């Protein structure tokens, strides 16, 4: 139940919701790592 | 004004997204049960065929 | 004096026969039981041991008594071949069912035969233009090839095959065979009348088409063999007259289904989903005869029923490997009102190839396919969150794809009653150009409904102006 | 001990009797056991015969005598069956004594081929505004009625039957329609009540009821639709018209699966045997419109299928959809909202239906089917001005097409109603007053424009003069 | 005499039950008096179960059956090259008897632990995407898997076409002889395929074994085994062979058919109990042999056909767990027309760079994880954000790399042609070229290198490596061509 | 129950808790007798088994047997063969909801989910 | 292995690749032995057959056997009767995951699903236990946030929420390790990290001492020292 929408399970089991969670998130980490 | 218009529009969209998700849940519940029934029958047919021979 | 046996067992379509003397009839031989109505034909299926063979009846077995006398004909079920079958209607055992007297053909041929050998194959890449936008653009058919039309119950297989007959069968030059297998008797009645009214059949003149029927009112033996019968007539036109033949079959699944009704009665342990274990070979022995040789060409269009809308069901699943092109009809597409209900992704052709259609055509197809793919991929988001949550580049693609979806729909001439809309036949070249232009953005200002249920791009412009009024 | 005509029971179980003897028995011959229970000779093997029992296992013991009947499973047929209620074998069960038969027909009769047929072109008038206008049924057609439990399926069939009283009382034999209703798997009390309803409406005198109910042995339930078709066929074969309702074929398939499994035939998809499609296709093929040479008779079939949770994709539903000439799909959601008949317009079709719609009705209902499907699509997404009007019409039209049970309307009553709706004359009236409108408008027309309704009934078609006269009559009533 | 001959008790569905044959061996060929052949698979107390290698139309109760004395075998040798045979080695090309060096059993033990050596030599497919990202080595088993019409046969066919370079030469150690097994395919599909091989003058080093869709189930079952034996003649005599099993899905189905009809109680999905073994024993026969055993090799490209991308199905999962990795063809990609439709993230070669030409390993250093760095930023675009200009650099590059890996059919490239292209793409020398012109860029760049830097290509070809001297020579030739 | 109806002309109540267990036991007995199971493992005679019980619960000239039956719904699937077959016999439902009762309403019957074929 | 254990008194190691192939082999001949099949095409004797093998691989008063068994999981389904029946025989389970591996994390160990009898304060010391437990809490809490991130994005995350995300992401990477035998796949030379290093290094990260160090430093390295070294190397 926890992570059932967001967390990446196998490729070939992907939501578009999994795909965007990793997209909005990877971007966020990039910005913060750039600033630090 | 533009802020009170954006909250209101988000409350509108979130009401929709939630309602649509509910329908999706209903369609997939129905699909789940068809598949559940089939899996029980199919698994049992294999067993029957193995027992007959 | 001939070889005779006695019936020793009867269950549904399966009749066991004992032969008192030394000589048993070969597997595939036709046996005959005399009835007051005429005769019941039996096809030998197996030698059981102890001088007994198992047979499959070609008609109902009610009435048979153990002990009833049976005659070996010395050969397989045979059927009239040649031009005397044209304009006639024939059943599974070669008898006329059109009340127009004997078929005075020079020759009869067995309905079982080996397919052409490896040596006798003759391969090609000639496009067969259909006039149907979605097929000509995204998955062209092959002359002398095998074409399968897949679809669940009621999605459009028969309407589709009838439009193909309408579009191709008149201006073909060579002959056609239509074989109804396990379908609606009424549909046969319809088709007969329609072919008379197009002149394709001409009772007091020359005819271009032979009709063979064993419909869903028939016992399984007849549904299992009637496709071989229609096929045998096509083979003769191909080999002995060197003709380019069309073979239309509605519906080839019914051959496999028939096989599955008798399979347990024959003693076979069932394979997956209750099917016969001989599923693939039985199918191979049939389909491999429907091919193009050095002596002649056979173009085949076959409706393929999909049980419970499940494309992985063994019957349609095994049918795929036999086809050069496959049109898959989707219930989800039909409920959206897209006819023909073709699934643009999932229908395929060996011929969608730059070497064959030219780089322009090829590239238009790829872009149409790419656009439709992008749109499918986004169905999750759309349904939950709304259109507002896409990028602007993605909004455009969805707009464009929705117009492409609609533009792929087409009014069929045989559908005029269902639609109230005159049939359209769009030339391949015009389909390419029209779609090219739509991809390039030249019609982004045109509303969706204008692409729906028309012909070429001129009709889109036309309808748009009408909708503006 | 004449072992040719007679046999001894070897074993009995799972609805099956293995019998020694009966050497001269025909495949599919009816037999009689000591206790009087009947059965059918299914497998003739060497040294035994497998018999399917038309009754309880308790009624047969090992060692008991069995006799040939000399007859393939058959059933009495003929007009003498009118007004009667029988079991799957044709025995009266209504208490009114023996059936007067014109003869007997086998349960299994092969459907007519291509030649004895003619295309369907005569209407089966249901009296339901939604059906006659949207999915008209013709004589000789097969039209599936499909939906979940309690969606109004039986009621559609029952109203169609009650509707036939309009012609069945007249002297014009060609317009008459004898009705066969087949209760398969249903509750006995339900069937008893249904028969009373038919008697109350004076419909029983032209109806025959073949019943094999929930407690009767599976083979009887499997058999009832076939013997019933033979009964219907007597009318078909003798220059007349019959309508048969198979209520329902889902339960027939379940009963046939019971036998198949107990006979140990391999289970397939959803445990049904491979020939479950053939079960239904051999049956429904017998409904047909015959040519002039053949007397012009017809048998029209309304098979019924109960879906589970709307699953039209299932094995049996798809089997039957691929046999019939279209479907009337009944939707639970519409039924729940009080849209009754609960017809899903977009999923319902009648293949050979337009050619056999009454012309007057065809004329006044142009676009009504497409519009309603489009309107529902619009109402689903729903303040664009154009899409507010489409919403106005569809709401009125929807309301107009609602109809109480047991109240079929004549065609001359239906066309004025549909004319009004389709041509805007209701756009102004309040939604809650559409029903009030219908009965008042009809009363008005019946007393003030009776010659209007008369020409519609008698010609079945509207001339420009008659159409215009109808416009005048509508506007005139709208105002007041 | 019931020891050496027997009598048909019953026959149907390609199965004969036979009385006698008392001395018959399990898996022995038999002859029926009408001419059809069979194989004894069930040896039971009172009878023998025989599967027919043909039609049973001519077999009858009481008919005589004769032992042949021989476990089912096939002809082998270099004389089979350029021939088209059935599952038993009978010619079907109409070119007369087979020139056989000898005969091998259909079923042969795989080489043991000892007679092998680690896979270290390239099987050069000629496909940019394959050779760079999933390199295949001599002795390796690499699965090709995907729905129908996703490019599976195409991948294997190009590989066969590519071997022309070395096969026309005289160096026997770089040659790769090709065995194509058609199992359950249409005859016309096979005929079309051998027409192609003839048109690219590839038939002369190919052997085609065909058990097509109309042929008895035992022939379809047997074909991959007899073909293996054919391929092993090369493996055992210090030469190198590539075998394509097209496909094993249909072989499993044939095995199921005959096994059900022999009345062997089935297992999962009515397939035989040992359906995994069917495939594991076959594929284990592909091997790189040791120096002691002649250094020969057999490389296997089995084909598995999925349905609706379901790789979790019974048989696909069986074969996946057998091979040394998989090339995974996806319909979603093939429809866009990115062809070959290789899913990079899911396609693996468990052998790795060990099988790759060193020169190619150099120029494609990060390429695979670079298309995991690009696939990462592919999600950033529909996220809608317009940031990470540093990301823009990799964001653009990947899209050009993807266009570079696209490749027409029947057009394989030599390593000396590939290595430059990959170098050009990886180091960002393409980042400033238009997407729609990468196609023409390739064929011109290679015209330019053949016209002028002809010694550069010859270097990579002969040495199979890039020295620091060559690495800059190529760099200089690249930066040169960018300006038209 | 039947005797009170047939001999004493009463209107009897018959309670069955739980009707599913009757079905489930039928299925076990069927499996143990070596009968090939049907869809979802249930007995091939599912519908006739049910009919031989239910059809006895009816009105005659002497009186009536009316029955109130606890109905378990496996996996909450109303399309499951057990309830689906049972439902064919139901003339009415009384649905007690925990949503209700918490609001202090007794009898805790959902006035909208509870339905009758006789509300006619 | 049993001889070494009992007669040589030894401390034996038994490595098995792959124990599933034992149950599968039994499966392959079961029908021909005349058994009715059980679920999923497996022999009815599956559990007892496995018992009669596993209960021999144990530790007695005469000596010790430590076995590492590779357990294939068909179609990644851990509910498949074969892997399922194996769990009860194991003191510790290392559960790999395609999901983890596809993100580039090798070894592809599921940090939550893997278990041990010996994850016990009484056995590894209250410090170790506490570190493990809070790593696991961090990774669990992460999952729950990944949901909110999927729908709502970043704007509904607290400042602690965003910190949890950041740390968990470093923790996940920090769990990766170059293997010596994986050298041909990685290019990177393999590392071996002592247990004490591991606990110390992870405790430090759980406390906060490296919140300023970017992710990439934690990925595919050894101990905490190799992190700082990589962090400085990417600065240049
Ligand atoms: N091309 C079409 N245009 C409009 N309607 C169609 C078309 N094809 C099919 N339909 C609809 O589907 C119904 C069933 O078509 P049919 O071809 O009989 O389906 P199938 O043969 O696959 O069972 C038709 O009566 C019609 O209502
Ligand atoms: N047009 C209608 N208006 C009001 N009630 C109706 C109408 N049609 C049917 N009903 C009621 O709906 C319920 C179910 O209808 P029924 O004919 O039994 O459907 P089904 O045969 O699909 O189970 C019955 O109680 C019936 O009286
Ligand atoms: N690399 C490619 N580029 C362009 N088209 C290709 C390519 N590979 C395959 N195709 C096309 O796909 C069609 C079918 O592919 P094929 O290799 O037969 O797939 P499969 O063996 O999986 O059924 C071929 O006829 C060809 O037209
Ligand atoms: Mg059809
Ligand atoms: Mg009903
Ligand atoms: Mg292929």
């Amino acid at each position: 139940s926890e992570g059932s929408t967001g967390t990446p399970r196998g490729s070939g089991s992907e939501d578009s919701f999994v795909k965007r969670a990793r997209a909005t998130e990877d971007f966020f980490v990039r910005q913060r790592e750039k600033e630090q | 004004q533009g802020y009170a218009a954006e909250i209101s529009a988000r409350r509108n969209a979130m009401d929709n997204a939630s309602k649509n998700a509910g329908d999706m849940i209903n369609r997939y519940s129905i699909l789940y049960n068809r598949t559940r029934q089939a899996v029980i029958t199919n698994e049992l047919v294999d067993i029957i065929t193995g027992a007959s021979s | 004096t001939p070889i005779t046996g006695k019936v020793t067992a009867v269950i549904g379509a399966i009749v066991d026969v004992h032969f008192e003397q030394s000589e048993l009839p070969a597997i595939l031989n036709a046996l005959e039981i005399k009835t007051p109505q005429g005769k019941l034909v039996l096809e030998v299926a197996q030698h059981l041991g102890e001088n007994t063979v198992r047979t499959i009846a070609m008609d109902g077995t009610e009435g048979l008594v153990r002990g009833e006398k049976v005659l070996d004909t010395g050969g397989p079920i045979s059927v009239p071949v040649g031009r005397e079958t044209l304009g006639r209607i024939i059943n599974v055992i070669g008898e006329p069912i059109d009340e127009r007297g004997p078929i005075k053909s020079k020759l009869r041929k067995p309905i079982h035969a080996d397919p052409p050998s490896f040596a006798e194959q003759s391969t090609s890449a000639e496009i067969l233009e259909t006039g149907i936008k979605v097929v000509d653009l995204l998955a062209p058919y092959a002359r002398g090839g095998k074409i399968g039309l897949f679809g669940g119950a009621g999605v459009g297989k028969t309407v589709f095959i009838q439009e193909l007959i309408n579009n191709i069968a008149k201006a073909h030059g060579g002959f056609s065979v239509f074989t109804g297998v396990g379908e609606r008797t009424r549909e046969g009645n319809d088709l007969y009348r329609e072919m008379k009214e197009t002149g394709v059949i001409n009772l007091e003149g020359e005819s271009k088409v032979a009709l063979v029927f064993g419909q869903m009112n028939e016992p399984p033996g007849a549904r299992a063999r009637v496709a071989l019968t229609g096929l045998t007539i096509a083979e003769y036109f191909r080999d002995e007259e060197g003709q380019d033949v069309l073979l239309f079959i509605d519906n080839i699944f019914r051959f496999t289904q028939a096989g599955s009704e008798v399979s347990a009665l024959l003693g076979r342990i069932p394979s997956a989903v209750g099917y016969q274990p001989t599923l693939a070979t039985d199918m191979g022995l049939l389909q491999e005869r429907i091919t193009t040789t050095k002596k002649g060409s056979v173009t085949s269009v076959q409706a393929v029923y999909v049980p419970a809308d499940d494309l992985t069901d063994p019957a349609p699943a095994t049918t795929f490997a036999h086809l050069d092109a496959t049109t898959v009809l989707s219930r989800g597409i039909s409920e959206l009102g897209i006819y023909p209900a073709v699934d643009p992704l999932d229908s395929k052709s060996r011929l969608l190839d730059a070497a064959v259609v030219g780089q322009e055509h090829y590239d238009v197809a790829s872009k149409v396919q790419e656009t439709l793919q992008t749109y499918k991929s986004l169905q999750d988001i759309i349904a939950i969150l709304g259109m507002d949550e896409l990028s602007e580049q993605d909004k455009l693609t969805v707009e464009r794809a929705r117009k492409i979806q609609r533009f792929l729909s087409q009014p069929f001439a045989v559908a005029e009653v269902f639609t109230g809309i005159p049939g359209k036949l769009v030339r391949l070249k015009d389909t390419v150009a029209s779609f090219k232009a739509v991809l390039e953005g030249k019609y982004d200002n045109i509303p969706e409904h204008a692409f729906y249920m028309v012909g070429g791009i001129e009709d889109v412009v036309a309808k748009a102006e009408k909708l503006a009024a | 001990a004449n072992l040719n005509e007679t046999g001894r029971v070897l074993a009995v179980g799972d609805g099956i009797a293995r019998v020694f003897g009966l050497n001269n028995i025909q495949a599919e011959e009816l037999v009689e056991f000591s206790s009087g229970v009947k059965g059918m000779a299914l497998n003739l093997e060497p040294g035994q015969v497998g018999i399917v029992l038309f009754g309880s296992d308790r009624l047969v013991k090992e060692g008991e005598l069995v006799k040939r009947t000399g007859n393939i499973v058959d059933v009495p047929v003929g007009p003498g069956l009118l007004g009667r209620v029988v079991d799957a074998l044709g025995n009266p069960i209504d208490g009114k004594g023996p059936i007067d038969a014109a003869g007997r027909s086998r349960a299994q009769v092969k459907a007519p081929g291509i030649l004895p047929r003619r295309s369907v072109h005569e209407p089966v008038q249901t009296g339901l505004k939604a059906v006659d206008a949207l999915v008209p049924i013709g004589r000789g057609q097969r039209e599936l009625i499909i939906g979940d439990r309690q969606t109004g399926k039986t009621a559609v069939a029952l109203d169609t039957i009650l509707n036939q009283k309009r012609w069945n009382n007249g002297s014009d034999e060609s317009k008459k329609l004898y009705c066969v209703y087949v209760a398969v798997g249903q509750k006995r009390s339900t069937v008893a009540q249904l028969v009373q309803t038919l008697e109350q409406h004076d419909a029983m005198k032209y109806s025959i009821i073949v019943a094999a109910t929930a407690s009767e042995a599976a083979p009887l339930q499997y058999l009832a639709p076939f013997t019933a078709a033979s009964i219907g066929e007597w009318f078909r074969d003798n220059g007349k018209h019959a309508l048969i309702v198979y209520d329902d074929l889902s339960k027939q398939a379940v009963a046939y699966r019971q036998l198949s499994l107990l006979l140990r035939r391999p289970p397939g998809r959803e445990a049904y045997p491979g020939d479950v499609f053939y079960l239904h296709s051999r049956l429904l093929e017998r409904a047909a419109k015959l040519s002039e040479k053949e007397g012009s008779g017809s048998l029209t079939a309304l098979p019924v299928i109960e879906t589970q949770g709307g699953d039209v994709s299932a094995y049996i539903p798809t089997n039957v959809i691929s046999i019939t000439d279209g479907q009337i799909f009944l939707e639970a959601e519409l039924f729940y909202k009080g849209i009754r008949p609960a017809i899903n317009v977009g999923l319902s079709v009648s293949r050979v239906g337009s050619a056999a719609q009454v012309k007057a009705l065809k004329q006044v209902a142009g676009s009504l089917k497409l519009f309603l499907a489009q309107y529902r699509e619009v109402a689903a997404f729903a303040l664009d001005a154009s899409t507010k009007q489409t919403l106005v019409r569809g709401e009125r039209l929807t309301q107009l097409l609602k109809q109480n049970q047991y109240s079929p309307l004549a065609t001359e009553e239906q066309v004025p109603l549909i004319y009004a709706g389709v041509n805007g004359h209701l756009d102004g009236i309040e939604l809650s007053r559409i029903g009030e409108f219908e009965s008042s408008f009809l009363s008005y027309l019946k007393s003030n424009h009776n010659e209007l309704l008369t020409e519609i009934r008698e010609k079945g078609e509207l001339s420009k003069e008659l159409l215009a006269s109808l416009k005048s009559a509508t506007e005139s009533f709208v105002a007041t």
